[PDB]
């Protein structure tokens, strides 16, 4: 007869070995070094634009590289590409599922993508104008819902899934070029490194994994949360990233250190974090909570610097433009807003 | 709260689930579960440490199963969409309690009001002093606002009565502080600056709405 | 030659791959968090002064200025 119980121990002893290697470099926390740094002024952003057009809860949004066009996915089975400066709608795309978990904007503006409980990643060419009937490519493959997706360029997109996987696709052939396996639970979100050579992913196993795109494998596995990681975001310089989880904390992970540099939490905060995004300089970490609230964290000092949208319980998702000029918020009341 | 169920992918999953809890054609009634097994099918409720982890598979085979054997009724879909927004407003809509700007006379009173208040209530406190330009116009606006947003508690206090003298010079007056759930949500030094000399309640409102400090739309 | 892989692997097939990865990760040379932190503070401090959401945007320099 066979046995795997022993094989279950080498994993734990190895994990135990990595814990120590990490504990040997944990001399001090980020907050220690930033103790003398002045706290930022109370951050108070104002609504400048209100985007009207959706007829249901906004599930996800994503800014276009020009920091002006943005796409929003809603429970109304629609994808809308907006001109944020004028609040005008540029395109409107009818989807087949109301259950859209994510949407992406190709850095070129030629394409936009989205997917959800359909387990598929649909791509829309905005140039050939597929607004009414066409759907460039439907990326079938995942055996679980499509949690997130981000374009590397026009012929390459990376997706995360509830099937425990992440995949790199060639848009032209429509084949799962690469498959990133390793997580033991549902992949909830991913974040591309600025250089797009690397990317990171958060999952329900409570771990974030750094993956090499060109190479096709996991470089490292971060841990610390005892709960599901629901959101992840790369830091502007590519050497770190932040995570948000069901454990009501956000954590700053440094790649070179292979461990958390800081945690952001407050006793008064008890809901899971489902949205994290950095300001342009990375001084600010904005977190969106399951109760629809959003807190602005001073990434250096680990104290709350402010509140986005006055705790009106109206934020369902958010995003910061590349130029770091504005933040967008989606809402369950069907409206999107832009804050400065 | 614990695990997320309203936002992000978890939100979509929970939304799809609750949807069926109404779609089937009756919910807590006899047309749905009778085994009192569940109010809904749910995944990841009890940790299955067989693999060494607090088991977290949000979508089960039976869930993904329906997904293909599902009859997404367009009509039943729009109905559900309206019902979700209606439900959320309802929960965010708490009774019209107040309707007047209340005068706080001491620092102890200020601390007492934000401290003993329901955590769901927004408190707009106005720190002013007579004669200081802007104050009277703000107080007038507030009285009209307090009467329109009875679920928001508005208050006013002389900088002198705060118990922090010099800290509040006419240079930063009037200052408008907003609290909710025990915490300061906004601090507007020289609020009067945000408006034109002659300002009224609708201006103050447009302003507070834009920071998302006012309920009900 | 990118790697394609279907998820119908056995528990031990997964546990195997787990220990392997864990081994590769063991051989990883790490940097002292201190040196990481100093670099984090550094990058952020010198750029926060220009962060639009940190300092505020001058009204003429705001793309989303009160529309007229
Ligand atoms: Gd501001
Ligand atoms: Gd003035
Ligand atoms: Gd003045
Ligand atoms: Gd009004
Ligand atoms: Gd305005």
């Amino acid at each position: 007869m066979s046995e795997l119980d022993q094989l279950r121990q080498e994993a734990e002893q190895l994990k135990n070995q990595i814990r120590d290697a990490r504990k040997a470099c944990a001399d001090a926390t980020l907050s220690q070094i930033t103790n003398n740094i002045d706290p930022v002024g109370r951050i108070q952003m104002r609504t400048r634009r209100t985007l009207r057009g959706h007829l249901a809860k906004i599930y996800a949004m994503h800014w276009g590289t020009d920091s002006r066009l943005l796409l929003s996915a809603s429970q109304d089975g629609k994808l809308i590409i907006w001109d944020s400066y004028t609040t005008n709608k540029v395109h409107a795309i009818p989807l087949r599922s109301s259950w859209v978990m994510t949407c992406a904007y190709a850095p070129s503006g030629n394409y936009v993508a989205c997917g959800g409980l359909d387990n598929i990643c649909s791509i829309y060419n905005l140039k050939t104008r597929e607004g009414n009937v066409r759907v460039s490519r439907e990326l079938a493959g995942h055996t679980g819902y499509l949690s997130c997706c981000r374009f590397l360029d026009d012929n390459q997109i990376v997706t995360s899934s509830g099937d425990t996987t992440c995949a790199l696709w060639d848009i032209e052939t429509g084949q799962q070029t690469t498959t990133f396996t390793g997580h033991t639970g549902d992949v909830m979100s991913l974040s591309l490194a600025p250089d797009t050579r690397l990317f990171v992913s958060g999952a329900c196993d409570a771990s974030a994994k750094l993956w090499d795109v060109r190479e096709g494998m996991c470089r490292q596995t971060f841990t610390g949360h005892e709960s599901d990681i629901n959101a992840i975001c790369f830091f502007p310089n590519g050497n770190a990233f932040a995570t948000g989880s069901d454990d009501a904390t956000c954590r700053l992970f440094d790649l070179r250190a292979d461990q958390e540099l800081m945690t952001y939490s407050h006793d008064n905060i008890i809901c899971g974090i489902t949205s994290v995004s950095f300001s342009k300089s990375g001084r600010l970490l904005l977190a969106g909570y399951d109760d629809f609230n959003c807190n602005v964290w001073d990434a250096l000092k680990a104290d709350r610097a402010g509140v986005l949208a006055g705790h009106d319980n109206r934020v369902s998702c958010l995003g910061v433009t590349d130029d770091g000029m504005a933040v967008a918020t989606g809402s369950w009341d069907s409206f999107l807003k832009i804050w400065n | 709260e614990g695990q997320a169920t309203h936002t992000g992918p978890k939100g979509v999953i929970n939304d799809w689930r609750k949807f069926k809890l109404e779609s089937e054609d009756g919910d807590s009634i006899p047309p749905s579960k009778k085994e009192i097994l569940r109010q809904m099918s749910s995944p990841q409720s009890r940790d299955d440490k067989d693999s060494k982890e607090r088991m977290s598979r949000k979508m089960s085979i039976q869930e993904y199963e329906l997904i293909h054997q599902d009859k997404e009724d367009e009509g039943c879909l729009r109905k559900y969409r309206r019902q979700c927004m209606q439900d959320m407003h309802q929960k965010l809509s708490f009774g019209p309690r107040y309707g007047f700007v209340y005068e706080l006379e001491t620092g102890e009173q200020f601390l007492e009001t934000i401290e003993k208040e329901q955590k769901v209530t927004t408190i707009v406190v106005n720190i002013y002093e007579d004669g200081v330009r802007g104050c009277d116009a703000l107080n007038s606006s507030l009285e009209c606002l307090a009467a329109e947003y009875p679920m928001v508690k508005f208050c006013k206090i002389r900088a002198s009565n705060t118990g922090a003298g010099d800290r509040f010079s006419s240079d930063v007056l009037p200052t408008l502080l907003v609290y909710k759930g025990g915490e300061l949500i906004s601090n507007f030094i020289s609020v009067a600056e945000q408006f034109a000399e002659d300002f009224f309640a609708a201006d103050v409102e447009s302003f507070l709405n834009e920071y998302g400090l006012l309920p009900e739309r | 030659m990118p790697v394609i892989n279907i998820e119908d692997l056995t528990e031990k097939d997964k546990l195997k791959m787990e220990v392997d990865q864990l081994k590769k990760e063991v051989t990883l040379e790490r940097m002292l968090v201190s040196k990481c932190c100093e670099e984090f503070r550094d990058y952020v401090e010198e750029r926060s002064g220009e962060d639009p959401l940190v300092k505020g945007i001058p009204e003429d320099k705001n793309p989303f200025k009160e529309l007229k």
